[PDB]
């Protein structure tokens, strides 16, 4: 019974408005991070 | 690290303290050849004038039938090593079965 | 080396062990 | 080794007595020990045939080394299963605590 | 759900939440056990003391360090360390909080196996990750390129990274840090007359090392200065009221990092380890490694180490390079801080080892997920 | 006069006479210096141990290898190595004996300059030659044509020869051999818990690699077999009495020869080096390079490497043509053996660099007289 | 000119010339001062008594040990000790004899400063030297490699040496020896009804410890044997005629060497100290260390200690090593006897600290010249 129990097959934020593109914003966010 | 007479007397005695497998294998690889023995018995002059190489071969040839003694000494040491490595393994295989 | 070749062809332990037996 | 020791015993027995009185007892002891090793190998063959009839394999096809490697890996799996079940029981005990 | 960062250092456990600047629980990792005969019955006489309680009552306790050179030897003691830092210090349930853990590189894998098994079955978290300390120190530095020397209480390791790419063949490990400096200070404080033998006196010798010692700019000139005049001699007060004064041992003790042969180790110093880790890299990044020498850990907190470290690298490097040691004034907790930015990173949320992945793959996915 | 052959490789100096079968003096090339404080006085405490004495007494010594990737870095150490292999091992006078030294191709020229100058002015000979090791391995193989892969302790180099003609543009050098395998095995034995950091422990890891490691025929199936069951695990006994047992590191360690990216090298494996060395030649000889793949060096002494490299080249070569690896049982000493036939050759006696020609031409004849 | 060897131990001064079995003056290092009212006039009353004269009249004296745990506290008493062992015990002038002195390891340097200053200004010598006791013990053992456990009356130290090279990081010091065993025997003789509180009674307790005590092979079995039947009980007679009988205290007293928690001390026993000093060494020499254990000093003179120490180390060491302990019958004075070895050596004549070198360098050259 325990073998049949175990080893059976289972039954089947506000919007940040920006005038810039994404790449320049992420490059500036990388650039301002190290300060 | 000793004189040649000690080596020849220890080969004649058959003592196996510092004669392992490799030294006797080297000793078998340098065996005195036929023309070497024929040149050594043809020597009549003073013994001290010749080299140590001739001195070792004459001290070795002084022993009657040196080569059988060297080979059985090597084979006895090798047979002891083969027995010590195989017999507990064979007993382990029999005990495992 | 040439002048060397020219010039050629031409105990603590027992002392202490003796005196340890005096005490 | 036994063939070399038997050839060595035949060579010593044809030689002079000075070789014989020093070496024949060691040659005889080595030959007797290797003969006892050969009946030990024959006992290993008899247990191998009994194991092949035991495990229901062919006698000519059964390899003892593969069987012992299977037993070694099975014993390692046995110990790993025992430790994993013991850790599972312990972690269930601490979870209940 | 807020994440947990728990730097399990060899000498100090630093644990705390994500998004915070200062680590919430910084306390030494010691398990105390009483070695004397208790005669007063009752009044809560515990069989073990963990943390600051072991520190305050250390005069009747044998203190055991569960972590030795980054490898956890005693595991029931380290389970007590984790139980104390989860339930008593931070006072949080571990089963409702992800927990980033730190690790020295070139650690035996069975340590990572047993930490993964304990953190998934004893203190069963939703998720945990085993990171590398030098990468977190580079996170707290804020830059991307650089070589990181991390020196703690057991492990001093050098890891170089260029543009977020570590070089695993260039990572170097040395088992020489602040515990070895403390034991060397014990060996050399016996010269002046002060004897410290017990593990209770280890905290006193460690406190003397933290308060008074400093790194010499030039070793031989400082030895001549201390030998000539007693101006470098400084005083300290013991808990039993005795006043000690030390001279050359102020700078003989941290000099073992630059000269390992004081404690009988064949390895070279941390400056030569840094220079060899630089020269094990590819050539074009090496200049970018020279201007970004990041130094972290509490062992690099002596107030003379940056100038000496710059002097040694400037001696080792060619003269057309600007050596710049990045030694921040708060470099003691930078591993935890970079763990806090990494735990608060939005891209890190897909890299956690979950409970379900552990149940599918056994305790072996931590080799195949972590670095 | 008999001649001397001295393969002065990175790891093991193999020296002996001419016309002999086996190299008489085989010993590793290390200079050992003490690193502790000697308290006993008398009974001959030497400051430098060379050869087997450095191996026997290695527990108090720092061992330095004077040769790194075929290029001699420390020259006084190599002077002591040559002094030991002439005066103490062979017990010969170099002033009355010719000498054939071995050299890897694509070596810096000033290394050859210093070999010529020290060999002609410290151990001044009647004659000396510097040969390529792969040509001597083809001499040992007993055939005229073939591609030779030599792999010592520092250099794995491929040289193809057809009917006596080496193609110099097809010669390739890879600085990856048994020392890098030893260092990678020191890196990966730390996973199982065994820590090896000193130069003396490199010899123990080298003995582990020589005694237990083998080349897998298929890497992924062997990793799956070692991960599934512990049948591939094998045990070894350390000199302190501890017994180790290793698994996949038996065949992960020699896999760096076929996968150089394990230690961070960009270059391809030895099979791709052999195939590119064949493909760089002219077309009509390439068939004769497929059937005569001569192997040499001690790195190719693992008992799984010939079938593996046959499988890799047979995958790489066109299928209408036979691949045959020439792997002799004595391929460890084949550089010395082919040096012994070449030293005993009658036609070689005009190709010696005599002392008179050295005095006339300076140390510059070795660029134009040798290869 | 014959040299002088003067082992100034914590308990017994052993002094004499060079090259003797027994030291010529073996006497305890006590200075006696009277504590009662002297009512008789004249009859040779002395204000102080040194040596066996203080031992004879010990009932009316307070005895002071100037050396405690290898560190000399009272210096005028130590000057009286040196004046008595020069002018009365040996009856030789100190101005015409070089004097080798012994020293415990990890001694405070000011002790060396003060013995150098007193030996060069009060008992001014041609030369003097300060040496380590374990090196002399290894000299008297007649070997070169091995680990030495010295155990006198204040200091028990372990020093491992391989081929004449001591390892200073592996030297261990333990302040537990026969004075602490005498105090513990005073503590446990109070159980059976016998009280010993004065310093004169310390000699009686030390005599009981010397004569009757022994080391048990198995502790708990001997507890069961002593508790069950009174076969182990032995008798002793005091000088006033009283008779005492002791049982388990015969083998509870030396057990503090193998179990230091009896007198309340955190550090481990002498066999764990020996094992940890072995494992602090490099890995290749330990097999030479296990077969060459050396015990010296009077504390290892119990007739059960070698078999017990063999059992404990064979429990600690792996089973493939032969634990051989050298325990000669002459080991009570072997620290002196190896001092007879070193002072008679021809290679030791250039290492003495002469008068002139002291005159330029002050009393500070003894640090740079000695160990
Ligand atoms: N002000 C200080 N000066 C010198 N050393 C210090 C100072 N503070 C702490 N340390 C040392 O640094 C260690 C703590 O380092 P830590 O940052 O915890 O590294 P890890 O987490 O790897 O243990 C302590 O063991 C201590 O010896
Ligand atoms: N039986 C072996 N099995 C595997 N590797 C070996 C074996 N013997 C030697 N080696 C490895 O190969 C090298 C020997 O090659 P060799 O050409 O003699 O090197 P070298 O000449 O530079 O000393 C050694 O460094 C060793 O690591
Ligand atoms: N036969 C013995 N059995 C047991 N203990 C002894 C014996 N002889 C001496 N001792 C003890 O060993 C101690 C060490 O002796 P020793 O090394 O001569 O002391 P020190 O040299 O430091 O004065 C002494 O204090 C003595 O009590
Ligand atoms: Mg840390
Ligand atoms: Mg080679
Ligand atoms: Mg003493």
């Amino acid at each position: 019974s325990s073998i049949e129990r175990l080893f059976s097959f289972p039954a089947a934020e506000p919007k940040e408005i920006t005038f810039l593109d994404a790449k320049k914003s992420l490059n500036l966010n990388i650039f301002l991070k190290q300060f | 690290k000793c004189s040649n007479e000690e080596v020849a007397a220890m080969i004649r005695a058959g003592d196996t303290t510092k004669f392992d497998v490799e030294v006797l294998k080297q000793l078998l690889k340098l065996l005195p050849e036929k023309h070497e023995i024929e040149n050594l018995r043809a020597f009549t002059e003073e013994r001290a004038k010749l080299a140590s190489a001739d001195h070792f071969y004459l001290l070795l040839l002084a022993i009657p039938c040196y080569q059988l003694r060297i080979e059985c000494m090597l084979l006895c040491e090798g047979a002891a090593a083969v027995l010590d490595m195989v017999r507990p393994k064979a007993q382990l295989v029999l005990a495992a079965c | 080396r040439k002048q060397q070749l020219a010039e050629e062809e031409a105990c603590v332990i027992d002392a202490l062990l003796a005196d340890i037996r005096k005490g | 080794n036994l063939k070399k020791l038997l050839e060595t015993e035949r060579k010593v027995s044809a030689s002079v007595a000075e070789v014989q009185e020093q070496y024949t007892e060691r040659l005889q002891a080595s030959i007797s020990a290797f003969r006892a090793l050969d009946e030990l190998f024959e006992a290993i063959e008899q247990k191998q045939r009994e194991l092949a009839d035991y495990l229901c394999e062919d006698a000519q096809q059964l390899s003892l080394e593969d069987t012992f490697s299977t037993m070694k890996a099975f014993r390692d799996l046995f110990l790993r299963a025992l430790k994993e079940n013991k850790d599972r029981k312990e972690q269930a005990a601490k979870a209940e605590r | 759900t807020t994440a947990l960062v728990c730097d399990n250092g060899s000498g100090l456990v630093k644990a705390g939440f994500a998004g915070d600047d200062a680590p919430r629980a910084v306390f030494p990792s010691i398990v105390g056990r009483p070695r004397h005969q208790g005669v007063m019955v009752g009044m809560g006489q515990k069989d073990s003391y963990v943390g600051d309680e072991a520190q305050s009552k250390r005069g009747i306790l044998t203190l055991k360090y569960p972590i030795e050179h980054g490898i956890i030897t005693n595991w029931d003691d380290m389970e007590k360390i984790w139980h104390h830092t989860f339930y008593n210090e931070l006072r949080v349930a571990p089963e409702e909080h992800p927990t980033l853990l730190t690790e020295a590189p070139l650690n035996p894998k069975a340590n990572r196996e047993k930490m993964t098994q304990i953190m998934f079955e004893t203190f069963n978290v939703p998720a945990m990750y085993v990171a590398i300390q030098a990468v977190l120190s580079l996170y707290a530095s804020g830059r991307t390129t650089g070589i990181v020397l991390d020196s703690g209480d057991g492990v001093t390791h050098n890891v170089p990274i260029y543009e977020g790419y570590a070089l695993p063949h260039a990572i170097m490990r040395l088992d020489l840090a602040g515990r070895d400096l403390t034991d060397y200070l014990m060996k050399i404080l016996t010269e002046r007359g002060y004897s410290f033998v017990t593990t209770a006196e280890r905290e006193i010798v460690r406190d003397i090392k933290e308060k008074l010692c400093y790194v010499a700019l030039d070793f031989e000139n400082e030895m001549a200065t201390a030998a000539s005049s007693s101006s470098l001699e400084k005083s300290y007060e013991l808990p039993d009221g005795q006043v000690i004064t030390i001279g050359n041992e102020r700078f003989r003790c941290p000099e073992t990092l630059f000269q390992p042969s004081f404690i009988g180790m064949e390895s070279a110093g941390i400056h030569e380890t840094t220079y060899n880790s630089i020269m094990k890299c590819d050539i074009d990044i090496r200049k970018d490694l020279y201007a970004n020498n990041v130094m972290s850990g509490g062992t690099t907190m002596y107030p003379g180490i940056a100038d000496r470290m710059q002097k040694e690298i400037t001696a080792l490097a060619p003269s057309t390079m600007k050596i710049k040691i990045i030694a921040p004034p708060e470099r003691k907790y930078s591993v935890w801080i970079g763990g806090s930015i990494l735990a608060s990173l939005s891209t890190f949320q897909q890299m956690w080892i979950t409970k379900q992945e552990y149940d599918e793959a056994g305790p072996s996915i931590v080799h195949r997920k972590c670095f």
